[PDB]
C-alpha cells in the first residue's frame, strides 16, 4: 500500500508476507459504496452494482467502499478484490441491495466478504442470506458496529450480530477499544480501526475511523491464513483467528482480543 | 436505508 499505515504491522501481517503469504489465490468481495478501481494502486478483479440509481460498482462516490479495499490489500496484497455496490453516495442501502451483493458473492464463489456496514434492527431476508454464504463455504466478516455503548445491552449492529458472521470491533493503535466501537457478547475480535490511512476516490489518500476499517484488516487476515491453508475451511479460518486473538480484556468489550495472523496461519 | 457505512 502507497499509504502507511500502523494497522498492518500490528495484526501481525508483515511475519506472514515475509514468510511468503500475501492471500494469492484469494477472492475477496467488498460488499460496499464501490471501489474507485481508476486508483494507480487498486486492482478489481470484477463486479456489481445493486443500487439503482448508482449504476457503477468501479466507482465510488462516498470513498469508504476504496479506504476498505486498499485496507484488504495492505493486509493481503495478492488478494483478488470485487466491488459489490451495495450502499450508496451517503454510505446507505436497503437489505434487498445487501442481499443481492451477498447472492452475487455465493454465484461467483468468493472466498471472503466484507460488510462494513450495519442496520440497529436487522432483517430476516438478509439473516437466511449470510447464513447461506456462510453454508456454502464463505469467511464472511462483518464491521460490529460504531453504536459505543448502552449499559449492559449489545451494540452490535446486523447483521455482525448474527452468530454465522465474524463480528469486527476497532481498536486503537494502543489496543484500546476505540470508544465508538460497539460492545455485546456477539463481538468476536478487534482489529485497528482508528485513523486508518488507505485509499481514497480521486488518486487520493487518507485516514478514516470506525469498526468499518477494523472489519478489512481481518477480511485481509482470512486471505492471508487461505493463502497458506487454501484447503481450511471457513469454519477452521474463523476459529484460527478466534483461538489465537491477543486478550485485550473483558470479551464483552474486546470479544477473544486482537486478531494475530501469524498465530492465526499456523 | 437502514443499513449505514461503519
Ligand atoms: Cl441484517
Ligand atoms: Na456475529
Amino acid at each position: 500500500a502507497k499509504c502507511v499505515s500502523y494497522g498492518v504491522a500490528q495484526i501481525k501481517a508483515p511475519a506472514l508476507h515475509s514468510q511468503g503469504y500475501t492471500g494469492s489465490n484469494v477472492k475477496v468481495a467488498i460488499l460496499d459504496t464501490g471501489i474507485d478501481s481508476s486508483h494507480p494502486d487498486l486492482n478489481v478483479a470484477g463486479g456489481a452494482s445493486f443500487v439503482p440509481s448508482e449504476t457503477n460498482p468501479f466507482q465510488d462516490n462516498s470513498s469508504g467502499g476504496t479506504h476498505i479495499a486498499g485496507t484488504v490489500l495492505a493486509v493481503a496484497p495478492s488478494a483478488s478484490l470485487y466491488a459489490v455496490k451495495v450502499l450508496g453516495a451517503d454510505g446507505k442501502g436497503q437489505a434487498s441491495w445487501i442481499i443481492n451483493g451477498i447472492e452475487w458473492a455465493i454465484a461467483n464463489n468468493m472466498d471472503v466478504i466484507n460488510m462494513s456496514l450495519g442496520s440497529p434492527s436487522g432483517s430476516a431476508a438478509v439473516k437466511a442470506a449470510v447464513d447461506k454464504a456462510v453454508a456454502s463455504g464463505v469467511v464472511v466478516v462483518a464491521a460490529a458496529g460504531n453504536s459505543g455503548t448502552s449499559g449492559s445491552s449489545s451494540t452490535v449492529t446486523y447483521p455482525a450480530k448474527y452468530p454465522s458472521v465474524i463480528a469486527v470491533g476497532a481498536v486503537d493503535s494502543s489496543n484500546q477499544r476505540a470508544p465508538f466501537s460497539s460492545v455485546g457478547p456477539e463481538l468476536d475480535v478487534m482489529a485497528p480501526g482508528v485513523s486508518i490511512c488507505s485509499t481514497l476516490p480521486g488518486g487520493k489518500y487518507g485516514a478514516l475511523s470506525g469498526t468499518s476499517m477494523a472489519s478489512p484488516h481481518v477480511a485481509g487476515a482470512a486471505a492471508l491464513i487461505l493463502s497458506k491453508h487454501p484447503n481450511w475451511t471457513n469454519t477452521q479460518v474463523r476459529s484460527s483467528l478466534e483461538n489465537t486473538a491477543t486478550k485485550l480484556g473483558d470479551s464483552f468489550y474486546y470479544g477473544k482480543g486482537l486478531i494475530n495472523v501469524e498465530a492465526a496461519a499456523q | 436505508e437502514e443499513y449505514s457505512a461503519m
